[PDB]
Parts: structure tokens; sequence; C-alpha cells
């Protein structure tokens, strides 16, 4: 990940990411339609009983990215570490982990029409492709 | 030439869309062949739904550029997919 790629994302998230945490509920739904296979199971969030747990998780994701992004420089595994927690202890297939962030992006596209430039999508896209450990 | 404004536009996009594809790396987790298409598919459905704001002119030729854009993106999209479907069997 280049230092340019670091200044890009840092700002890319500044513009587009203020409300990211409110689109929790949405993206999950968007991931179920775009990738039907991600729904056949999905033991999480106790969905049948309400969008409570899933809307909250939304915030947890947006806060996670806000921080992991604000620290691309010094905490490069910030996100990789998170992926590990999900895959190993929260029993959440890392495929889902990946897609859901994709949908978060697609979901942001829907709400911020003109501010979510293709460039901004790229910056973020890159950052999100930083899921494997760095040494 | 549907116009000019929509000529430097359609070209800037096919550009930014290229940086997206070229900056792509095939690390784990590897998403199934099928799912990948859906993503690229979702990427285009993004650009178009975006440039469909930058485009100008009359809603008659306005929706011609877009239809040409989607046509062009696929031009770069297809190489990428083949490039990936090749990584699968690889
Ligand atoms: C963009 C990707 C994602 C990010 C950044 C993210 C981030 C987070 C964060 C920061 C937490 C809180 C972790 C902690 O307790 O320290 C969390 C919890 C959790 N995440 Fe995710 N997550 C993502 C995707 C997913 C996906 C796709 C699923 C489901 C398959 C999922 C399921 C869960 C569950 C079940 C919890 C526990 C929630 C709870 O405390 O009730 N996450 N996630």
């Amino acid at each position: 990940l280049s230092p340019a790629d670091k200044t890009n994302v840092k700002a890319a998230w500044g513009k587009v990411g203020a409300h990211a945490g409110e689109y929790g509920a949405e993206a999950l739904e968007r991931m179920f339609l775009s990738f039907p296979t991600t729904k056949t199971y999905f033991p999480h969030f106790d969905l049948s009983h309400g969008s409570a747990q899933v809307k909250g998780h939304g915030k947890k994701v947006a806060d996670a990215l806000t921080n992991a992004v604000a620290h691309v420089d010094d905490m490069p595994n910030a996100l990789s570490a998170l992926s590990d927690l999900h895959a190993h202890k929260l029993r959440v297939d890392p495929v889902n982990f990946k897609l859901l962030s994709h949908c978060l992006l697609v979901t942001l596209a829907a709400h911020l029409p003109a501010e979510f430039t293709p460039a901004v999508h790229a910056s973020l896209d890159k950052f999100l492709a930083s899921v494997s450990t760095v040494l | 030439a549907l116009l000019k404004a929509n000529k430097d536009l359609i070209s800037a996009g096919l550009k930014e869309f290229s940086v997206l594809l070229n900056q792509q790396v095939f690390n784990d987790p590897l998403v199934s062949e099928e799912d990948m298409v859906t993503v690229v598919e979702d990427w285009m459905n993004f650009y178009i739904n975006y440039y469909r704001q930058q485009v100008t002119g009359e809603p008659q030729e306005r929706d011609k550029a877009l239809q040409e854009l989607r046509q062009e993106l696929n031009t770069l999209a297809n190489p990428f997919l083949a490039k990936y479907r090749d990584f699968l069997k690889s």
C-alpha cells in the first residue's frame, strides 16, 4: 500500500464516511440480494427478531473503519486483525467479511451520488484489500 | 460524437475504471467465479448510476452516452474477468 494510497483513503473516508454507521441494516440486506449464497445460513444478529443487533453492528463497522483508516500508517493490521477475530472467534466466513464491506461501499454510492467519486471508491477499495498481515 | 462534454467524460470514466481494475490483486479470501462477476457488475452499475449526473444535453442523447459507457466498460471488464477466471483454474 503506497503512502499516496494512504493520503488518498485518509481523505476519501473523510468526505464519504460521516454516516457510514447508519447504513448498517441496509448493506447487509444488499449483500443478501447481490450474493444469495451469503444468506442460506447467517446465524448472526438474530435477524428474525429485529434490526437492533444489525443496526448496531453497522456503527461498529463504521467506527472500526474510521479508526483503522485514521491509522493506516501506524496500525496496518488494524483491519487484518479484525478479520481474524471474525473468522476465528465470531465464526464469520471471511468471504462475508469481505463482501459486506463491498456492499457498504456500494451502499454509500447509493446515498452519496456525486460526492462518492469513482476515485474515492478506488481509494477505499484499495484500503479494504489490505486484509492480509504486514511485517 | 453524441456531444463533447460527454466525450471527455466517457473517457475520464473508462480511465478511473481502469485504475480500479489494475489496482486489483487476487489475495485470499478468493471469491467464487460467480460472485466476482456480480461485483464487477455492481461496479459498473455504480459508475453509470454516478455519471448519469455528470452527463448533460437532452434526455434523448443523454441516455445514449450512458448506454455507450456501459458498452465500453465491459470492454475492459471482460479482460479482467477472463484474467480472474484464469486465476481460478490456475
Ligand atoms: C466490513 C466488514 C466488517 C467490519 C469492519 C466489522 C467490524 C466489526 C467490529 C469492529 C465488531 C466489534 C468487535 C469487538 O467486539 O471487538 C464486529 C462484531 C461482529 N461482527 Fe462484524 N464487521 C464486518 C463484517 C461482518 C460480517 C460480514 C458479519 C457476519 C457474517 C459480521 C458479524 C459480526 C458479529 C456477529 C459481531 C459480534 C457483534 C456483537 O457484538 O453482537 N461482521 N464487527
